[PDB]
């Protein structure tokens, strides 16, 4: 079987502002097979009310997934994502950085 | 408006 | 206004360890999704996913339920069907992948129509742009493409996307025209990071955007740059818009000759940004 392992990329839908409510995003992309499992989390922790897309696929058939929360940033918060799937050995955690 | 009334099977 | 399309995307995934296939479907117009259904939920109906697709009425929703359950139904065959073909064990999970669609031009008239077959991430099956003729990667994929011919699958394919298909779709976006015909120009501007005391970043950024497609491109002197440039695949902010950025490394006091260049449909001319602070 071909195994394509995921994109990550970790971003505010907002331009991040501290005390204002906003929304964190996951975005996973170019992976094959579809079973995945991402979590937000806040200081290391999981977010509970973590929505996401309805699985779709892009024209090479790899799929795609948005997962999101509602948040409302800090300066001492930190936010990650944290991705699994079959071709990773260990989940991976990709921290949110507000400029990119 | 999606296709019908089926797919054939493969 | 310009081109449009109507899509729909199913996937199928086998469960070897007890019960059926997961199946998900999900409909767009453009980069906008409407429709979906998902097996796993509790609905087991075609359920809206935009406010434009609410006012069809009940013949609408059942006539989609019908078709997607009955779609579900043959992926789950072609599962074991497929299974077969390739000598497979009963325990591992596959997939099977369907997507297919029409496109109107600029003219509002029909323009293509596709439909293609995967499985397990690999091209299975596709129709041609004749709507006439299959493209069968393998024997297994032959074998299926027989069955098709016989059955003038073609046919009733060709039929639906330049008929029915391009039909409803113009119907949605006359339904739907406050959003589906809206250009959301991207929103730009550049930010300045220093790397260190002799180079800079500088980040060019497209917000808000919809549809989907853009063109960022870097120039320096009034010539494309590629080196020294980083993209990142263009994303969804979850409000049914699209973001993107590209950023250049220059030679610090040197910010000025570098301009990033944005491509849209929701820009009669392409915008042009540059550092002069
Ligand atoms: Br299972």
């Amino acid at each position: 079987m071909i195994q394509r392992t995921p994109k990550i990329q970790v971003y505010s839908r907002h331009p991040a502002e501290n005390g204002k409510s906003n929304f964190l995003n996951c975005y996973v992309s170019g992976f094959h097979p579809s079973d995945i499992e991402v979590d937000l989390l806040k200081n290391g922790e999981r977010i509970e009310k973590v929505e996401h897309s309805d699985l779709s696929f892009s024209k090479d058939w790899s799929f795609y997934l948005l997962y999101y929360t509602e948040f409302t940033p800090t300066e001492k918060d930190e936010y990650a994502c944290r991705v699994n799937h079959v071709t990773l050995s260990q989940p991976k955690i990709v921290k949110w950085d507000r400029d990119m | 408006y999606q296709f019908g009334p089926d797919f054939p099977i493969a | 206004m310009g081109s449009h399309s109507m899509r729909y995307f199913f996937t199928s995934v086998s469960r070897p360890g007890r019960g059926e296939p997961r199946f998900i479907a999900v409909g767009y117009v453009d980069d906008t999704q409407f429709v979906r259904f998902d097996s796993d939920a509790a609905s087991q109906r075609m359920e809206p996913r935009a406010p434009w697709i609410e006012q069809e009425g009940p013949e609408y929703w059942d006539g989609e339920t019908r078709k997607v359950k009955a779609h579900s139904q043959t992926h789950r065959v072609d599962l074991g069907t497929l299974r077969g073909y390739y000598n497979q064990s009963e325990a591992g999970s596959h997939t099977v992948q369907r997507m297919y669609g029409c496109d109107v031009g600029s003219d509002w008239r029909f323009l293509r129509g596709y439909h293609q077959y995967a499985y397990d991430g690999k091209d299975y099956i596709a129709l041609k742009e004749d709507l006439r003729s299959w493209t069968a990667a393998d024997m297994a994929a032959q074998t299926t493409k027989h069955k098709w011919e016989a059955a003038h699958v073609a046919e009733q394919l060709r039929a639906y996307l330049e008929g029915t298909c391009v039909e409803w779709l113009r119907r949605y976006l006359e339904n739907g025209k406050e959003t589906l015909q809206r250009t959301d120009a991207p929103k730009t501007h550049m930010t300045h990071h220093a790397v260190s005391d002799h180079e800079a970043t500088l980040r060019c950024w497209a917000l808000s955007f919809y549809p989907a497609e853009i063109t960022l491109t870097w120039q320096r002197d009034g010539e494309d740059q590629t080196q020294d440039t980083e993209l990142v695949e263009t994303r969804p902010a979850g409000d049914g818009t699209f973001q993107k950025w590209a950023a250049v490394v220059v030679p610090s006091g040197q910010e000025q000759r570098y301009t990033c260049h944005v491509q849209h449909e929701g820009l009669p001319k392409p915008l042009t940004l540059r550092w002069e602070p």
